Order: structure tokens, then sequence, then C-alpha cells
DNA sequence: GCTGCTGAGTCACTGT
DNA sequence: CACAGTGACTCAGCAG
């Protein structure tokens, strides 16, 4: 006979060269068989495309949440201190005024 | 005619293929209530409800795995704009900071 | 005909 | 018990 791995790497020219010994009913049988392994094969490495894309977009995603949280967060401490250091040049100049 | 209805009908199972699936369970409960149904007629009853509402999750599990690549896409396209935005506010903060550090050295 | 794909239905689970 | 969510398999059916 002949096992799973075996059907699904030959191809037709090969599969038509292990006829020995089967009816015409068995030849469409064994096709089917192939067919139907070959479609397992399709629908798992789509199943694996799909899982590819959604891991490498949330890992790309979880990334550049980080990213601008840091970003966000900085610019707010930064903006604290720069809107400070203007409040008190501010404070020098009515003070620089009111010399004469 | 289904294949669904055809085999309940085979049966005697004098409910609609639709009202076994979709009815609620106390609806579903009640119009199976008062009835001598055998094995083989609860079998293919709750063989059609489990087939009938599983293809519907099957469905929304397949939309809502697609709809969720999209919102993906889109969440990283906002990061993408909201990181030049924040880039952007971090300049002009470093440069109005840079510009009164150097009237003052 | 074959190939690769994809929507869809079904099974066998797990979880609420 | 109920039912929903989900990976894996299956097949029909289309495009090339």
């Amino acid at each position: 006979s002949l096992t799973d791995e075996e059907l699904v790497t030959m191809s037709v020219r090969e599969l038509n060269q292990h006829l020995r010994g089967l009816s015409k009913e068995e030849i469409v049988q064994l096709k089917q068989r192939r067919r139907t392994l070959k479609n397992r094969g399709y629908a798992a490495s789509c199943r694996v495309k799909r899982v590819t894309q959604k891991e490498e977009l949330e890992k790309q995603k979880a990334e550049l949440q980080q990213e601008v949280e840091k970003l966000a967060s900085e610019n707010a401490s930064m903006k604290l201190e720069l809107d400070a250091l203007r409040s008190k040049y501010e404070a020098l100049q009515t003070f620089a005024r009111t010399v004469a | 005619l289904t294949r669904d209805e055809l085999r309940a009908k085979a049966l005697h199972i004098p409910f609609p293929v639709e009202k076994i699936i979709n009815l609620p369970v106390v609806d579903f409960n009640e119009m199976m209530s008062k009835e001598q149904f055998n094995e083989a007629q609860l079998a293919l009853i709750r063989d059609i409800r489990r087939r009938g509402k599983n293809k519907v999750a099957a469905q929304n599990c397949r939309k809502r795995k697609l709809e969720n690549i999209v919102e993906l896409e889109q969440d990283l396209d906002h990061l993408k704009d909201e990181k030049e935005k924040l880039l952007k506010e971090k300049g002009e903060n470093d440069k109005s900071l840079h510009l009164l550090k150097k009237q003052l050295s």
C-alpha cells in the first residue's frame, strides 16, 4: 500500500506510475485521497498565514502603543518644566521694567 | 427541501427545522413538551439544533476574525499618526526650550 | 483535467 | 444541563 505523506509529495505523473493491482474505482479513490490531503495542507497553510499576520500585527501594535505612551508622558513632563522656565523668564520681564 | 428537512420528515418530526434551530430554549422546550418522541427522533432534533446554531457561530467567528484584522490595521495607522503628531510637539518644545536657554546662556 | 485558494458546514472540544 | 467560541478537517466551487 501507500502512506499519507508519500501521496502528497508525488505528482500526477508519478501517481500514474503506481497503478499496480488496482481497479478503476481504486484509481479515483486514491486520487481523491490525494486531493483531500492536499486540501488539508492548503487549509493549514492558510491558517498559518493568518496567524502570522495577526501575531506580527499585534506585536508591532503593542510596540507603537508603548512608544506613543512614553512620548506623550515625556512631552507632558517636558512641557511642565518648559512652562515653569518661561514663567520665571516672564517674572524677570516685569522686574527688568520696574528699574530705571 | 434541504437534507435536514427530509430527514426530520422521514422521522416524523412535526416541527419545522427553522423552529428547531432558531427558537429560544424556553420556547423550544415548550414546543418539545407533551411529545412522545423516541431516541432517534430526539437525537436528530438535537443534532439539527446543534448544527444549526453552530453554523452561525462559525460565520460570526470568521466574520470577527477578519473584522479584527481591519481594526488592527487601523490601530496601526492611528498610532503612526499619533507618533508623528507627538514628535512634532516634542520638536516645538525642544525648540522653545533651546531658544530660551540660548537667550540666557 | 490539475492547483491553490477560500467560503462554508461539521466535529470536538473548552469555557461561561 | 444549556449554549457560544474556536482550531481542524472537510468539501464544493471558483479562477487560472
